[PDB]
C-alpha cells in the first residue's frame, strides 16, 4: 500500500498533463482490503495482476515485449538491504532474458550493490 | 573373468536392445598416508588456523590447477556436508601429485563448523572472505583453476523459491 501510493501520487499526478500510459502492477501477493481500494481509486489507469516476475509466463501475461519501460520498486525498510538488492538484481536478470531490449528503471538501496548490474 | 550369471550395466537406446545381451551364442619412513581400508588418502589431523590464508598469503602464493569452492553460509546456517566433496576428491586412486589443491573461501565461522570432518585431508586451504569479492577471488588466482564451484551453502533459506538462487546467479 504504502510504496504503491507513494509511487502513484508521484506519478499518476494532476498537475502532470501528458499521461498516455497505463501502469500495470505485477506482484505474487494479492492486495489487501486498502490496496483493492486504492487500485479501484485509479481503475481508469492502474491493473493489478497476480504474477511473479521471476516467472516466464507471468512476463508474458503482462505483455513485456510491448511494455514501454519496466519499473521496480525496492523494500527501504528491511532488516538486509543487500538481500532486497540481490532480488531486484534477479529480477533485472530475469526481464532481461524476457525481453533484452527492455528499458529498465530499478530502486536500489546500497551503492555497491549497483556494481552488480554491471 | 566373468562367473556364472554376472549383471553388467549397459548404456542403449532402448531395452529391446540390451535383451540381445543375454540371447548370445558364439555360433547359433612409516608414515600413515592413507585411511585404515586405503580407500582414500588421509592426513594427520590439522588445526584450522594452520590452513587459514590471508589475502597477502594466498596471493604470493601460486594456485595453478586448483579447484576453488566458493561458499555462502554463516554461523546459523544449516550443514552441507563438504566432506562428500572432498573425499571422491582424494581417492587414492589419483596420485598424490595428482591431486588438486582445494581452496574454500566462504566465512570462516560457517567452515569452523564443519572443519572437524575435513582436517584429516591433504591438501586444503581456507581464505575466510566472500565468494561475491574481486579481490578475494583475484587472490586466489580464479583465472588458474582447474574448476569453480558455487555452493549455495544457505540452502536453509526459505522464500519465494525463484529468489534462492540470487546469491549463485550473482
Amino acid at each position: 500500500l504504502e510504496s504503491v501510493s507513494n509511487f502513484l501520487k508521484a506519478f499518476l499526478h494532476k498537475a502532470r498533463d501528458d499521461v498516455n500510459v497505463e501502469i500495470v502492477f505485477l506482484h505474487n501477493i494479492s492486495p489487501n482490503l486498502e490496496l483493492e481500494a486504492l487500485f479501484k481509486r485509479h481503475f481508469t489507469q492502474v491493473e493489478f495482476y497476480q504474477g511473479s516476475v521471476l516467472n516466464p509466463h507471468d512476463l508474458a501475461r503482462v505483455k513485456i515485449e510491448s511494455a514501454d519501460a519496466c519499473l521496480i520498486l525496492a523494500n527501504k525498510y528491511c532488516a538486509d538491504p543487500d538481500a532486497e538488492d540481490a532480488s531486484n538484481i534477479m529480477r533485472v536478470i530475469s526481464i532481461k532474458n524476457y525481453h533484452p531490449k527492455i528499458r529498465i528503471i530499478t530502486q536500489m538501496l546500497q551503492y555497491h550493490n549497483k556494481a552488480h548490474l554491471l | 573373468k566373468i562367473q556364472e550369471g554376472t549383471l553388467g550395466f549397459f548404456i542403449a537406446s532402448d531395452a529391446k536392445e540390451v535383451k540381445r545381451a543375454f540371447f548370445y551364442c558364439k555360433a547359433c619412513s612409516n608414515v600413515k598416508k592413507y585411511d585404515s581400508t586405503g580407500m582414500f588418502h588421509w592426513c594427520a589431523p590439522k588445526e584450522i588456523e594452520k590452513v587459514i590464508l590471508t589475502r597477502s598469503e594466498a596471493a604470493m602464493t601460486v594456485l595453478s590447477g586448483h579447484v576453488v569452492v566458493c561458499i555462502f553460509g554463516d554461523v546459523s546456517s544449516a550443514l552441507i556436508g563438504l566432506r562428500n566433496l572432498v573425499m571422491p576428491l582424494r581417492a587414492s586412486n589419483f596420485h598424490y601429485h595428482e591431486l588438486k589443491h582445494i581452496v574454500f573461501v566462504g566465512s570462516i565461522e560457517y567452515l569452523k563448523r564443519e572443519w572437524e570432518t575435513l582436517h584429516n585431508f591433504p591438501k586444503v586451504s581456507i581464505l575466510p572472505g566472500t565468494p561475491l569479492s574481486r579481490a578475494d577471488l583475484r587472490a586466489v588466482n580464479i583465472n588458474l583453476c582447474d574448476m569453480c564451484v558455487i555452493l549455495s551453502a544457505n540452502q536453509n533459506n526459505i522464500d519465494d523459491t525463484s529468489l534462492q538462487d540470487k546469491e549463485c546467479i550473482l
